[PDB]
């Protein structure tokens, strides 16, 4: 017996985007300030040249994190798949936000000089996107990234899902039913789940937490003497004689050049983490959604059949499907069969008995079956193997050459 | 980043473009600017970015397609 | 570039302080010059080796595609080029490396009709690799990629239950050859 659990991780894609005045930063409305800050070569075209880079390197992860089809696909007006609840992970046009439930409850779970630039793609079209690809592997199973889409019907994409595993595909038609209802309740309990748990959303608000603190930590050292006379220029360059003010502006502007170049040197650490994840998010939205990928971990814990990505903001966040075998049952076998002085092997399965009785079974599920010659191939002769048994074998189409 | 009530000119949800005017058509991205806008020289014209071919396919509960 | 920045000081060239004015101020211009060199330096260090970190992350990714794809075919889908993995070949590039990858793309399609099994004397009939697919009179199993059909028999099919369980079953009859090979 086997039970089919849905599985739940996210990976972050992409930050805003910053971009930060540099000579208001520094020190604004000030002469001095730009005739101390021209003569020191260049400390500023490099950071800038360095955060615009960051930024095209997050707009960049936007686009293949999340734009693999050049076509949007549209679902079909009939919401009967085969018996299978598709209304939690297909969208709505009801919404005004065209959100899935589960994308809209994660949405709303999910919580100077310094300019934060807008991202070129927003949550609308990336609904619209996670909507074309839920469609082209609803609707059109996984052939569809590679070359045109075909129309597949759900129920025999489902049994070539079981056999990518090596399991036959006979043993969902008799089962269907069964893998329907637990698909809609590992649905509906892994909906109840999101919202139940306050702690299955953490890396993404910490690492928002991290852009706000280092966001914040910049105009809290924007605010310190930085060990001269004061902090502000219209106290700094009034009061004291230029002779000695030239010398503590000119502190003052390299202790906040030194604050500065440390932010960045931990935004583009930041950003290589988050190019690292995206790259990696990129892998398994090419793997584990567009296809099967038959190593195990890879996506889900378990045998891996498909996953429906949803919207995040700055993320993205999967829903695996597994397959999880359970109801043990012990058994007796062989390496091989001895008939006739000559030895037979299993084709597609293992000899499993019982008690006194051989049959022939696949290897993930019970499915006895009479030991014939149809599924097994002969080798060698009965004096080699180690462990055999002496049974006889079924000879097909027996009472048939007779009559 | 900037409402230009105080400095043709059209509105988007970045700041103010001056220079581009605004087609309600939509086409291929060219230029990245940001909310979903993106402007090419076909003058200059500011547009929505295009998704793609809407490629609506069919389904029913016995249809199958097979390359040949 | 940063070798003529004053950084604060009378003039960028070590020379001319040395030789214009006395040596303690020239101490503290030195001192300016050469923390303002550090910084620059270090700064340059630090950008070569965020260019290391971004450079050795894309070289294994570059290792494992020529591992995989290269040297042996890969069953991953979307991992080199677009479509079906066939075959890739590298390439000798100046600071990097260019692969060459051959895809499968089965453009050309037409629709039929389907059934996931056939029911004939009682018993349900089931498809070892193929899919059982229908022109509008007749029936054939043909491939999952290409449109090669074949006419069912019980060498290429597996019986499995019965005709109620299974759901969507047609009726057809299948050919036996040891119907006509025993009468010969
Ligand atoms: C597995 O057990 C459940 C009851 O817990 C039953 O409804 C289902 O039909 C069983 N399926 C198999 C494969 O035996
Ligand atoms: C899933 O079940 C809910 C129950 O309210 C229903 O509203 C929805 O239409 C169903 N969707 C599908 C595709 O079964
Ligand atoms: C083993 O199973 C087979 C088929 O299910 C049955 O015929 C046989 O009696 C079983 N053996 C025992 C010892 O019960
Ligand atoms: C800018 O302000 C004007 C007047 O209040 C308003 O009509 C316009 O929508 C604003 N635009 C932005 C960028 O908020
Ligand atoms: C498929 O089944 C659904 C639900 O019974 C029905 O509404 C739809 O018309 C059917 N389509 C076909 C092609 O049989
Ligand atoms: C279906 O294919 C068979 C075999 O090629 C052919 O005899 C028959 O005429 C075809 N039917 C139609 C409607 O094309």
């Amino acid at each position: 017996n086997f039970t089919i659990s849905v599985t739940t991780e996210i990976l972050p894609v992409s930050m805003t985007k910053t971009s930060v005045d540099c000579t208001m930063y520094i020190c604004g409305d000030s002469t001095e300030c730009s005739n101390l800050l021209l003569q020191y070569g260049s400390f500023c075209t490099q950071l800038k040249r360095a955060l615009t880079g960051i930024a095209v390197e997050q707009d960049k992860n936007t686009q293949e994190v999340f734009a693999q089809v050049k076509q949007i696909y549209k679902t079909p007006p009939i919401k009967y798949f085969g018996g299978f609840n598709f209304s939690q992970i297909l969208p709505d046009p009801s919404k005004p936000s065209k959100r899935s439930p589960i994308e809209d409850l994660l949405f709303n779970k999910v919580t100077n000089g310094l300019t934060v630039l807008p991202p070129l793609l927003t949550d609308e079209m990336i609904a619209q996107y996670t909507s074309a690809l839920l469609a082209g592997t609803i609707t059109s199973g996984w052939t569809f990234g590679a070359g045109p889409a075909l129309q597949i019907p759900f129920p025999m994409q489902m049994a070539y899902r079981f056999n990518g595993i090596g399991v036959t595909q006979n043993v969902l038609y008799e089962n269907q039913k069964l893998i329907a209802n637990q698909f809609n309740s590992a649905i509906g309990k892994i909906q109840d789940s999101l919202s139940s748990t306050p702690s299955a959303l953490g890396k993404l608000q910490d690492v928002v937490n991290h852009n706000a603190q280092a966001l914040n930590t910049l105009v809290k050292q924007l605010s310190s003497k930085f060990g001269a006379i004061s902090s502000v220029l219209n106290d700094i360059l009034s009061r004291l004689d230029p002779p000695e003010a030239e010398v503590q502006i000119d502190r003052l502007i390299t202790g906040r050049l030194q604050s500065l170049q440390t932010y960045v040197t931990q935004q583009l650490i930041r950003a290589a983490e988050i190019r690292a994840s995206a790259n990696l998010a990129a892998t398994k939205m090419s793997e584990c959604v567009l296809g099967q990928s038959k190593r195990v971990d890879f996506c889900g814990k378990g045998y891996h059949l498909m996953s429906f990505p949803q919207s995040a903001p700055h993320g993205v966040v999967f829903l695996h499907v597994t397959y999880v075998p359970a109801q043990e049952k012990n058994f007796t076998t062989a390496p091989a069969i001895c008939h006739d002085g000559k030895a037979h092997f299993p084709r597609e399965g293992v000899f499993v008995s019982n008690g006194t009785h051989w049959f022939v079974t696949q290897r993930n599920f019970y499915e006895p079956q009479i030991i014939t010659t149809d599924n097994t191939f002969v080798s060698g002769n009965c004096d080699v193997v180690i462990g055999i048994v002496n049974n006889t074998v079924y000879d097909p189409l027996q009472p048939e050459l007779d009559s | 980043g900037v409402n230009c009530t105080e400095v043709n000119v059209f509105q988007t949800r970045a700041g103010c473009l001056i220079g581009a005017e605004y087609v309600n058509n939509s086409y291929e991205c060219d230029i990245p600017i940001g909310a979903g806008i993106c402007a090419s020289y076909q003058s200059i014209i500011a547009y929505t970015m295009s998704l793609g071919a809407e490629n609506s396919v069919a389904y029913s509960n016995n249809s199958i397609a097979i390359p040949t």
